[PDB]
């Protein structure tokens, strides 16, 4: 029934009520057998009187389509499409807007209706008689295409067909309509159609009948090469002669776009564009200069060479060298163009090329004289967008180059002054002014500006009382740098910096004293007011306690809090003593209270301060504020943060050394937190060393309850009292070394009670080890020859039945030998040939000596050693053979310029097994971080990784794992050797069947292979690759060998699985090419099954196997422009029909 | 006894790596159907018995071995083991068919098949006294790998491999996935928190001496590899935990510093360390919230700080303004979709930032309204439009009207303008005309594009006409100057009548004839002419050379005047002219200040005469120029304008409302006139209610009696 | 002395069947209207512009308003009134 009153009430006479009926209508839109109704009542509501009524229901069009049988979406657009061929032009105009409306509404990938509104689409604009309706349809065609270019595949001949002939019409606005709907059809057109309007456009241009079609054809082929891009690189070879043959007709109009298609083609299609730089770059060059009535509308010609000049800079890395050969002169010498625009494109191209260029750095060394030459003349001009591309561009050159701008301050101080007190200039000028002012401050020597601060102070000091904020700011972050460099604390320099102290303070101290400026200023204010303390403060005269207490001030408010922190830690480390005191007592508490305001930085920046004051003003020191900092620093330490903690122990060992008097307050919750801190799982790094150096530093100062046997009891009472970490032994063995080195005269009594409880069969394993650890700890800096029973009670803790405490003996045993290397290391060596049962723990020990003794200290026992290891190299038991490479892979580093040869040297005369030793010794000496022995390995590693030809089976797989490491670690020392070592890599691949072997026994089969370490060697060297170098293997070759790893063991399965997963990612065209041998290992692998006869192992097996496969299939299909493809779509159906497939598919969604 | 000791001899040799014939298979099996034909119970306890005893021995081989010796060992042993308990299976299929299945049903309890009883025999013989070794060993080995080492993965695998298998029931004695009870208690819970220390440890190490840019390559390397690792040699049913426990572990925890570093990536652009940021982040859940704030905050202060730095200039430099407005909208519409790949999330930041300080800004804050910026926005549009490029900044001038609140202005403003440009033939080109019109198309309804191309109708009308009065001359007496004339409707334009005019005797002639003609072709018609926006040429005889000059007709009467004496009083030029005073001055002072009308105050009194002997540099001289007060005046009028149009516009919105909803409330009489009026300004309260009581003062509508705050339509 | 050589002049029709008066009332267009004349000043009195129809007819803003109340025929012409100038 409302619906029936809205549509009695839409025919009313009466214009509110047709407003009101619609409006609500519209709102209810947000019924069936009446459809018919409200579509036609809408539809003649198009043609009413009112305008508003005529808007409601063109609006009204939208949710009416969305909601209505489409059936009648069908007669709506026939009379939209009917009326806009009207010969009313409110009709035609109105119709148009309402076909718009309907075709955004409509939902993308409504076929039927798109193929409606083309079939009169293609008949109006054939028509050549009524231009507005073309101009219409070409706009409505546009939108269609625009969203719904996927459907209505068949038609593109047609509209193809309808719209080559309109770019030749009179009117201008149809061929640039018929250009937009071109583009927006080839951004989704199909292959054959694409050659066809390119072979059209290349012919229209060959015939050249007129000077007017020949701007717009080259107008379509730019809008053509932007629109799509990488589907026109085929047909440069063909295109770029034309244009260059009409780049040289004499018309202002046509050689712009030619250079406008230059541009697009540079930017959009880099790799067919390689062997035509050199003649765009040529044309830009000879068309920079075109002007034919100056002497010294062409304007526009040398605009777009410029464009072009800096696309072409902007995306070639490569090209460097050349650019700065013959382009670089020619921007220079271009920086005096009469007209503004011009000269604004060539500031910006050359700007492009220096930011390209972050040797380049020498040849524009070289050429800076020239662009400081040419940047004097027009520092000097009326302009400011001149003046500010000229700073521009000296801030840049300077960021590029530090130190570039040595030899002319004196010819561009003057200009930077002249700008910044020029009346006819504006904040943006001033800015840029006194950036550039800044940058080359900071990157120079402070030498070269002391005869020019008598002129850069007073224009500087007139900035700072700008009314305008930001130029105040600059300009106090300009005289900071100015201070820094009128006065170095770093340097003798001999200036004299008396005159222009009072003048900084003065200009400083009013912005500093404001209370009304914005937070920018006041935190630029105060860091300037820090650092002229903390610089030239001592010629200060009765304003610093002012200053400081004003500093007190700061430190309450919110919005200035950290800023002053900073700025008072600057102060209190300085050469120059300034007296703090006054500040101090009323200073500390605050930042006590800073402490708990739940902010990691503000935590940092007071305990840094506090640190600095304690340490630097310790005769003013209180026990009210000492207590005030102490009580806040047990939620401090913590193992959820570790840096608060060793910022907290620092200021502890601060404390104890500067006021040792204040350390019986630590006796409750501080050294219990340390104590639990200890035992922690997660102490490494700084945090273990400030702890051990607070330990040290606590034990000589002498407090009660705080002697050497407190602590140490305090350290091991949970050990012998009753521990579920191992790192927690380690670090409570490393801080009972600290105290005991701290105080050496109670050293043997501990260490023979150690004895002792190793010694003892009472004791338990928890402090066998404590025990072991600590002895090794000890050992280590102090000289441990005085106990006699020491070597033998560590032998017979060496045979035990726990694999902890035996770990433990061989480490100490290790580390004992450090303290006294000529009285130990003897021992252990005889003692491996000696005694045959225990060799493993002695060689551990062994190494952790090589590892962990000093250079000058191994140097004459490098002979004995290396003997000792080439003897035991040839073991027959593995595990021992691994120590003793290790062993000589980590000797090899103490002196590696003697026994690097020699290692080389066995690799041509020897057994099998000490090539391969060799080898794995090799892989050792290769870290992260960079070491002294590169620049041997870089020339040195060839020789090695030429074992990869060789009879024997295991040193291939020594030589393969040796280049997966070199690959993984330390890449730049193989990359040069790639095209050497790629053949030997990919021919380890093969299956190799001779080394198969098969074992029977009744109906059940087993395969053993003496080939899979080596292949499965292979893959893992060809993923590290693929992470490390992708940009100097061929990535077709590589692919041969993937497709031949997918039909492999199970393993080797999962790693290609792997390594196709990545690869749909990087490098997606290679793959695509390759989809359809791809897909056929997927699907076998897929759609296999197992024998019936088989535990539920392999069926579950087979499961993740396929789980694995279809996920790499999952990212095969995810690839752009895949699905178009026969094996593809193929598997696609084929998953869908089949119920096991499909699954499984959603198994892993 | 003779039997077992052939069955014995036999399986021993299944249990070596040899190979044995078929023939000896099936005598096996043979010798075990005949031993089988309850009394199973021997048989199958000499099975259990040699299992036990092979275990118990074969381990006193692997009990003091370590690190990588006892992996190799476990595997070789364990795959051998597993092959020949498959053999065994296979050869004892007779038993466990048919005793077994009969124990199982009459309710045995320790009776299994001969493959699970082996797994049993093996869990509870040589994986339990090795698990804790063989877990430590790899766990050892993970961390080895995880330094930068390359091992043997096929170790991890087969540990892992016999730890899952090694799971069954072993009572249920059916199941139709994987059982993970030892896999999950003795190996994934100890990787997990291995996992958990090493990465808080690794990722405090770093970020303590490293920027966070380095950092997160780092983050994004780790969890490739630990994809990398869970891939290969580990179970399928961990992924999920390690990616959680990783990506928590090595994100969720810096999550403070990453939004400290946002704002500092922001102030220096870094677009590519934005990106890393937004992959990284994207991961945990309700993480982008924090970012998306941060950015809409500083796209607002950066929008801010641009265009305060512009100045005073801004307020009379339409270009300048939206060029600022532009590149700022430009720049970072270019980092959303670049860096943060085009999330809806962004882009709504972006747009409420841009919609925050296009109204409201220093430049508003000058003229103490909002309204500014639609008419600098209207001005920068006249300026391109009047005497390639064009599209693009049309188009981008039309992205930021979408953002401006009130678009009556912005209308009111072109509208006139366009009426400028039309009445006087000064514009580029016409193709750009229409381009604006169909983006106002676009944008706007359709009664604003009708009113304007009615205009555009009536200048069409004034083309055809005017050739056809050129007609009717030819065939008549002619005219002594060059005529052209434009008649507009009086309803369709926003041009007032003129002041008091005495039309110079040198023009009547053609006002008689055009008016003549008029009259003869419509009747019912009258003319009404406007003298200030008229403009002729003038051609002067009595300088140094001679000189054409273009000039408005008002200067044209104010210097025709001129020819019969050298000097004249502007208290009689008034008369000669009659023209008042205020326009008389204006056009005074412009004349003088060409220097060709010498004699700054003008009072009654002062004299003014024709200056005769210098010229001008070039042959062509325009003296028309506009007044300065002029332009203000016009704006104050048209901005008045603006709110009697809103007010009458209210007062039209509230009477359809009440015509259609007879009775209705206070509240949603407001919200429905705010949500009809939304689309092109916001209007106030307070004038919504001046409004109801105006009408109410009409007799249109009235407050019922009781149930107060309630209207009522009347008719 | 000085010649006219060419102009460009601009001008606008309106109907001339009402003599510069309101159709509706007999009174003149740019004076107050009757029922806003006989009240002294108000809120109401502030606007009484000149409002124009699509048909290029003139009337006082109330005058218009108050006839299309009943009736919505232009009193001077058979077609809709629709306002477009104030
Ligand atoms: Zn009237
Ligand atoms: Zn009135
Ligand atoms: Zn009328």
């Amino acid at each position: 029934y409302h619906i029936s009153n809205l549509l009695e009430k839409m025919t009313s006479s009466d214009k509110d009520f047709r407003f009101m009926a619609t409006n609500d209508l519209m709102t209810e839109l947000q019924d069936d057998d009446s459809e018919r109704k409200v579509v036609k009542m809408i539809l003649k509501l198009l043609e009413d009187k009112n305008g508003e009524v005529q808007n409601l229901a063109v609006k009204c069009l939208g949710p009416l389509v969305s909601k209505v049988k489409e059936y009648q979406v069908e007669t709506i657009v026939d009379t939209l499409c009917t009326n806009m061929l009207s010969d009313k032009e409110q009709l035609r105009d109105i119709s148009s807007i309402g076909l718009k409306t309907v075709i955004g509404e409509l939902p993308p990938a409504a076929a039927n209706v798109c193929k409606k509104i083309t079939g009169r689409l293609t008949s109006a604009i054939a028509k050549q008689e009524d231009v507005s309706v073309q101009l219409e349809a070409l706009d409505i065609m546009a939108d269609m295409l625009s969203r719904q270019g996927g459907l209505l595949v068949n038609f593109h001949p047609s509209i193809l067909t309808c719209l080559l002939p309109q770019l030749t019409s009179p009117r201008l606005a149809v061929r640039k309509r018929t250009i937009i709907a071109l583009g927006h059809l080839v951004m989704s057109c199909g292959n054959i159609v694409f050659v066809d309007l390119i072979e059209h456009l290349l012919s229209e241009l060959s015939k050249n009948d007129s000077m007017s079609t020949t701007r717009t054809y080259i107008q379509c082929i730019a809008a053509i090469s932007r629109q799509a891009g990488h589907r026109i690189g085929e047909y440069l070879e063909k295109i770029i002669p034309l244009v260059v043959k009409f780049c040289n007709v004499d018309d202002d109009e046509l050689r712009e776009y030619c250079i406008q298609a230059f541009e697009s083609f540079v930017r959009r299609c880099p790799k067919e564009v390689y062997p035509h730089v050199s003649t765009i770059i040529n044309i830009c060059l000879k068309y920079l200069t075109y002007d034919p009535n100056y002497n010294y509308m062409s304007w526009k010609v040398r605009r777009a060479a410029a464009k072009c000049l800096d696309a072409v800079v902007s995306t070639r890395h490569e090209m460097l060298p050349e650019f700065y050969k013959t382009v670089s002169p020619a921007l220079i010498s271009r920086f005096k163009e009469r007209e503004e625009n011009v000269k604004a494109d060539v500031f910006h191209a050359y700007l492009s090329l220096l930011k390209q260029t972050r040797t380049p750095l020498t040849m524009l060394q070289s050429q800076v004289p020239n662009i400081v030459k040419a940047l004097h003349k027009q520092m000097k001009e009326k302009s400011v967008k001149t003046r500010q591309c000229c700073f521009n561009m000296l801030t840049e050159l300077v960021n590029v180059l530090p130190g570039a701008l040595t030899q002319h301050i004196p010819v561009l101080v003057p200009g930077i002054i002249f700008s910044l007190n020029d009346k006819s200039s504006s904040s943006n000028l001033k800015i840029d002014a006194l950036s550039c002012l800044y940058v080359i401050l900071c990157n120079h020597s402070p030498q070269v500006f002391h005869p020019h601060v008598q002129a850069l102070v007073p224009p500087v000091v007139a900035c700072v009382g700008d009314p305008f904020y930001k130029i105040t700011s600059e300009a106090l972050l300009v005289t900071q740098q100015l201070v820094k460099v009128i006065r170095p604390l770093d340097q003798p320099s001999s200036f004299d910096a008396t005159p222009y102290i009072k003048d900084l303070f003065t200009c400083t101290i009013k912005r500093l004293k404001a209370a009304d400026i914005d937070q920018e200023v006041k935190e630029r204010a105060i860091s300037c007011m820090g650092q002229i303390i903390c610089n030239l403060g001592d010629n200060l005269g009765s304003d610093l306690p002012n200053t400081l207490q004003i500093f007190l001030e700061r430190l309450k408010n919110e919005i200035t809090r950290l800023t002053t922190v900073k700025a008072l830690t600057l102060i209190a480390g300085s050469p120059l003593k300034i007296d703090l005191r006054p500040v101090l007592g009323e200073g500390v508490p605050i930042l006590a209270s800073f402490l708990r305001k739940n902010q990691r930085a503000l935590k940092l920046g007071t305990l840094s301060a506090l640190d600095i004051l304690i340490k630097n003003y310790s005769d003013s020191l209180t026990a009210a504020m000492i207590d005030a900092v102490l009580d806040e620093l047990p939620p401090l330490i913590s193992e959820s943060d570790m840096h608060v903690s060793q910022m907290a122990i620092s200021f502890l060992t601060t404390l104890a050394k500067v006021y040792p008097s204040s350390l019986s307050k630590i006796s409750g919750s501080i050294l219990n937190e340390l104590i639990g801190l200890v035992r922690s799982p997660l102490l490494q790094g700084g945090a273990l060393s400030a702890m051990l150096d607070f330990f040290q530093a606590l034990v000589v100062t002498g407090t009660n309850n705080l002697g050497y046997m407190d602590l140490l009891r305090m350290l091991t009472g949970p050990v012998y009292s009753q521990l579920t970490h191992k790192q927690s032994y380690y670090s409570i063995a490393k801080c009972v070394a600290a105290l005991t080195r701290a105080c050496p005269k109670e050293g043997p009594a501990v260490v023979g009670q150690f004895i002792q409880d190793v010694k003892n069969s009472r004791s338990t394993d928890s402090i066998r080890l404590l025990a072991l650890l600590s002895l090794g700890e000890v050992g280590h800096h102090i000289d441990l020859s005085g106990q006699l029973e020491l070597k033998s009670v560590i032998l017979e803790a060496f045979s035990s039945p726990s694999e902890e405490v035996k770990s433990a003996a061989s480490y100490a045993l290790g580390s004992i030998s450090v303290g006294n290397l000529p009285e130990y290391l003897p021992f252990v060596l005889q003692e491996i040939t000696s005694q045959p049962k225990r060799q493993y723990l002695l060689l551990h020990s062994l190494k952790e000596i090589i590892s962990s003794a000093s250079v000058v200290g191994l140097k004459p026992y490098v002979e004995n050693i290396w003997a000792l290891l080439l003897k035991h190299c040839e073991c027959a038991e593995e595990g021992t053979r691994n120590v003793v490479v290790e062993c000589l892979g980590k000797l090899t580093l103490i002196d590696p310029e003697t026994l690097l040869p020699r290692l080389k040297g066995y690799l041509i005369s020897g057994s099998s097994y000490a090539r391969s030793s060799v080898v794995t010794a090799v892989k050792f000496t290769i870290s992260d971080h960079p070491q002294p022995i590169d620049p041997l390995l870089k020339n040195c590693i060839g020789d090695f990784l030429k074992t990869l030809e060789d009879p024997d089976l295991n040193v291939r797989r020594v030589a393969l794992v040796t280049f997966n490491s070199a690959a993984h670690n330390k890449p730049s020392l193989i990359r040069d050797l790639l095209d050497t070592v790629l053949p030997h890599l990919y021919n380890e691949t093969k299956v190799r069947k001779e080394l198969i072997r098969e074992v029977e026994m009744g109906p059940f089969k087993h395969t053993v292979d003496d080939g899979l370490d080596i292949r499965k060697a292979a893959f893992e060297c060809m993923y590290t690759l693929l992470d490390s170098c992708l940009d100097r293997l061929d990535i077709f070759e590589f692919l041969n060998h993937v497709e031949d790893g997918l039909k492999d063991h199970y393993d080797i399965k999962m790693l290609t699985f792997l390594m196709l997963v990545r690869l749909s990612t990087l490098c997606p065209s290679a793959v695509l090419q390759r989809l359809d041998r791809l897909v056929e290992p997927l699907r076998a692998t897929c759609t296999t099954k197992v024998k019936a006869n088989s535990v539920k192992q392999e069926f579950e097996k087979q499961d993740e196997l396929k789980r694995s496969a279809m996920r790499a299939v999952a990212a095969l299909l995810t690839i752009p422009e895949a699905e178009k493809s026969p094996l593809m779509s193929e598997f696609q159906s084929q998953i869908s029909s089949n119920p096991e497939l499909a699954a499984i598919f959603e198994s892993i969604q | 006894d003779q039997i077992w000791d052939d069955l014995r001899a036999g399986i021993q040799q299944v249990y070596t790596r040899q190979s044995m014939a078929k023939s000896r298979y099936m005598e096996l099996y043979t010798h075990v159907y005949n031993y089988c034909t309850f009394v199973g119970l021997e048989l199958y306890k000499r099975l259990k018995e040699f299992l036990k005893n092979y275990l118990t021995n074969l381990l006193k081989d692997g009990e003091d071995l370590m690190d990588e010796s006892v992996l190799k060992f476990y595997t070789q042993q364990w795959e051998d083991y597993r092959f020949s308990s498959k053999v065994l299976n296979g050869i004892c299929a007779y038993l466990n068919r048919h005793w077994v299945r009969r124990e199982c049903d009459e309710g045995r309890k320790g009776i299994y098949e001969i493959y699970s009883l082996a797994l049993v025999t093996w869990r509870d013989c040589l994986f339990r006294p090795l698990n804790k070794q063989v877990t430590n060993a790899v766990l050892k080995l993970i961390e080895k790998e995880r330094n930068g080492e390359t091992i043997n993965t096929r170790l991890i695998s087969g540990v892992v491999q016999s730890y899952v298998e090694l799971g069954l029931n072993e009572d249920d004695a059916f199941a139709k996935g994987p059982t993970l009870t030892v896999y999950k208690e003795s190996f994934e819970s100890q990787f997990l928190a291995d996992t958990e220390r090493f990465y808080t440890r690794e990722s405090t190490e770093f970020l303590q001496q490293n920027p966070v840019t380095e950092y997160m390559k780092k983050a994004e390397a780790r969890l490739l590899e630990e994809q990398r690792r869970v891939q290969v040699y580990l179970h399928e049913s961990t992924q999920d935990e390690l990616a959680r426990k990783c990506e928590q572990v090595l994100i969720e925890k810096h999550l403070e510093i990453f939004h400290t570093e946002f704002q500092n990536l922001l102030d220096a652009d870094k677009n590519e360390d934005l990106g890393r940021m937004y992959n990284l982040v994207s991961r945990i859940q309700d993480g982008l919230g924090e970012l998306k704030k941060l950015l809409e905050t500083h796209i607002h202060n950066q929008g801010l700080a641009a265009i305060e730095k512009c100045g005073e200039a801004a307020l009379n430099d339409p270009k300048m303004y939206v060029q600022t407005v532009l590149d700022v909208h430009k720049k970072y519409n270019a980092l959303v979709m670049s860096a943060f790949n085009n999330d809806a999330g962004f882009v709504a930041a972006l747009d409420k930032a841009c919609g925050r300080f296009i109204n409201n800004n220093a430049v508003t804050k000058m003229a103490q309204s909002s309204s500014k910026s639609p008419e600098l926005l209207a001005r920068y549009c006249d300026s391109l439009l009047k005497k390639a490029e064009l599209e693009d900044t049309l188009n981008q001038v039309m992205v930021v009207f979408k953002y401006i609140e009130d678009k009556d202005v912005f209308q009111k403003f072109y509208a006139k303008m366009l009426a400028k440009r039309l009445v006087h033939q000064n514009s580029a080109s016409d193709d750009a005309e229409a381009s604006m019109i169909s983006k106002l198309k676009q944008a706007c309804g359709f009664e604003y594009t009708s009113k304007l191309q009615r205009m555009f109708q009536d200048i069409g009308v004034s083309k055809d006409l005017n050739e056809q009065f050129k007609k009717h001359l030819t065939n008549s007496e002619p005219l002594d100057l060059d005529f052209s004339i434009q008649v507009l409707s009086s309803g369709s334009w926003p041009f007032q009548q003129s002041c008091t005019f005495a039309l110079p005797s040198e023009l009547e002639r053609s006002y008689q004839r055009f008016t003549a003609f008029y009259a003869s072709r419509h009747s019912g018609r009258k003319l009404t002419w406007l003298y200030q926006l008229s403009k002729g040429e003038l051609v002067t005889n009595c300088f140094k050379n001679r000189y054409t000059l273009q000039a408005s007709t008002f200067q044209m009467a104010i210097l025709l005047q001129y020819n019969t004496e050298d000097a004249y009083t502007v208290q009689q030029l008034t008369d000669s002219t009659q023209i008042k005073m205020d326009i008389l001055a204006q056009v005074l002072q412009i004349l003088l200040k060409s220097k060709l009308l010498v004699l700054v105050e003008l009072k009654p009194d002062t004299l003014i005469k024709l200056y005769l002997g210098y010229k001008n540099k070039k042959l062509r001289v325009n003296i028309n120029v506009p007044m300065k007060t002029e332009q203000k005046q016009e704006q104050e009028t048209t901005h008045k304008n603006i709110e009697e149009d809103r007010k009458l516009l209210i007062q039209a919105a509230i009477v359809r409302i009440m015509k259609m909803r007879k009775v209705l409330k206070h509240q949603q009489l407001l919200g429905e006139v705010l949500t009809q009026l939304s689309s092109r300004f916001k209007p106030r309260v307070p004038v919504i209610k001046k409004c109801i009581d105006i009408l109410i003062e009409k007799e249109y509508l009235e407050r019922v009696d009781g149930e107060k705050d309630t209207y009522s339509y009347l008719a | 002395r000085f010649e006219v050589k060419k102009w460009n002049a601009v001008a606008l029709w309106a109907w001339d069947i009402v003599v510069d008066n309101c159709a509706i009332c007999r009174n003149h267009i740019m004076d107050l209207c009757i029922e806003c004349q006989a009240n002294q000043a108000s809120a109401t009195s502030e606007e009484c512009t000149v409002a124009w129809g699509v048909c290029n007819h003139a009337f006082h803003f109330h005058c218009i308003s108050r006839w299309l109340k009943t009736r919505q025929v232009c009193p001077l012409d058979n077609r809709e009134w629709e306002f477009q100038k104030y």
